[PDB]
């Protein structure tokens, strides 16, 4: 197991949209989940959603319903959230999680990413 | 030979209404037989013709018993995994031939009768199992898949998934995911008194 | 929605004394489903206790964890001069799946 490597830091726009990648590897990935989490700088940590990699299904909060899309892909096994719709207050770090599930899965998400940081700016 | 004249049915076999789904394959036995197998030289532009131990060319030449012929529908570029002695996502839970065969592997890529349009979510597969399959094997149960060590009690959860799913056939997704009627049909050879043999005097 | 209370809000243990920490409900959850995690400044979080009652692989028996029902506490035996960061607990039995408001040890 090793932890689930994260893209780069960005800096968008208001208004336009952004993606971000989760790549796991050293693990079997086809009967993990995989949750997103957002938090703020020195603030409470925040929930998105998670999706199911075998099945594809998906679960949002009622705040993130129609701004966020969660997918993945399982040749490259990876899994990918997009965000749209970006504001003011969407600047923060964000972390993928998963369990390591190997012949049987771990019941629990003792696997995080290294967190990716989007900045919504002007200048 | 045998004085049975009788013909039994390899049009109820090919041209069916509705084929079982993959997952809960139907086999059927066929037995007091005056059987030709020339009516199925035709059949469409088969994409599939493989006999696996006997020439397909000489086929109502000899006497077989018990012959058994077994349909079901499959995904599009996934009958590849039908021949014997390889695995996949389809011959692990779903079906499994051994590593000895006597059959044909006959499909012939339906899409003007799986294909609704709009859509179809009545062909379903396997996606969750413990364990691989055991040649020729038939799994039917519908049971919450438990990918952990925790309790279910009936309801989808955290690993706690279901093993089903549907396929959604479209008629646009081109040939990949396009479905597939096929049929196979294993027969062993004279071991036993005969009950199916082909035409002759 | 299931709304966690973390408490207390700030700890000041001196190094090698005894500390607990409770993570109240307000329905009842399944004790089958619920992690306690780890946060040290500017690093990802890390899981310590899942499911209430069993710790995370490689992890050193100083973290315990009990309770159930509506009522679950951490406790640390011995602090660390490395035990201070800040612990959340989340449960995850029925969507959505809530964090808590997060507790700080200090010295």
């Amino acid at each position: 197991q090793m932890q689930l490597v994260q893209s780069g830091p960005e800096v968008k726009k208001p208004g336009t949209s952004v993606k971000v990648s989760c790549k796991a590897s050293g693990f079997r990935f086809s009967i993990s989940a995989v949750q997103w989490v957002r938090q703020a700088r020195g603030q409470r940590l925040e929930w998105i959603g998670w999706i199911v990699v075998g099945s594809g299904d998906t679960n949002y909060a009622q705040k993130f319903q129609e701004r966020v899309t969660i997918t993945r892909d399982m040749s490259t096994s990876t899994a990918y959230m997009e965000l749209s719709s970006l504001r003011f207050e969407d600047t923060a770090v964000y972390y993928c999680a998963a369990p390591y599930c190997g012949g049987d899965c771990s019941d629990g998400f003792d696997i995080w990413g290294q967190g990716t940081m989007v900045t919504v700016s002007s200048a | 030979f045998p004085n049975i004249t009788n013909l039994c049915p390899f049009d109820e076999v090919f041209n069916a209404t509705r084929f079982a789904s993959v997952y809960a394959w139907n086999r059927k036995r066929i037995s007091n037989c005056v059987a030709d197998y020339s009516v199925l030289y035709n059949l469409a532009p088969f994409f599939t013709f493989k006999c696996y131990g006997v020439s397909p060319t000489k086929l109502n030449d000899l006497c077989f018993t018990n012959v058994y012929a077994d349909s079901f529908v499959i995904r599009g570029d996934e009958v590849r995994q039908i021949a014997p002695g390889q695995t996949g996502n389809i011959a692990d839970y779903n079906y499994k031939l051994p590593d000895d065969f006597t059959g044909c592997v006959i499909a012939w890529n339906s899409n003007k009768l799986d294909s609704k349009v709009s859509g179809n979510y009545n062909y379903l597969y396997r996606l969750f199992r413990k364990s691989n399959l055991k040649p020729f094997e038939r799994d039917i149960s519908t049971e919450i898949y438990q990918a952990g060590n925790k309790p279910c009690n009936g309801v989808a959860g955290f690993n706690c998934y279901f093993p089903l799913r549907s396929y959604s056939f479209r008629p646009t997704y081109g040939v990949g995911h396009q479905p597939y009627r096929v049929v196979v049909l294993s027969f062993e050879l004279l071991h036993a008194p005969a009950t199916v043999c082909g035409p002759k005097k | 929605e299931i709304v966690l209370t973390q408490s207390p809000g700030t700890l000041s243990l001196s190094p090698g004394e005894r500390a607990t920490l409770s993570c109240r409900a307000s329905q009842s959850v399944s004790s089958s489903y619920l992690a306690w995690y780890q946060q040290k400044p500017g690093q990802a979080p890390r899981l310590l206790i899942y499911g209430a009652s069993s710790r995370a692989t490689g992890i050193p028996d100083r973290f315990s964890g009990s309770g159930s029902g509506t009522d679950f506490t951490l406790t640390i035996s011995r602090l660390e001069p490395e035990d201070f960061a800040v612990y959340y607990c989340q449960q995850y039995g029925n969507s959505p799946w809530t964090f808590g408001q997060g507790t700080k040890v200090e010295i």
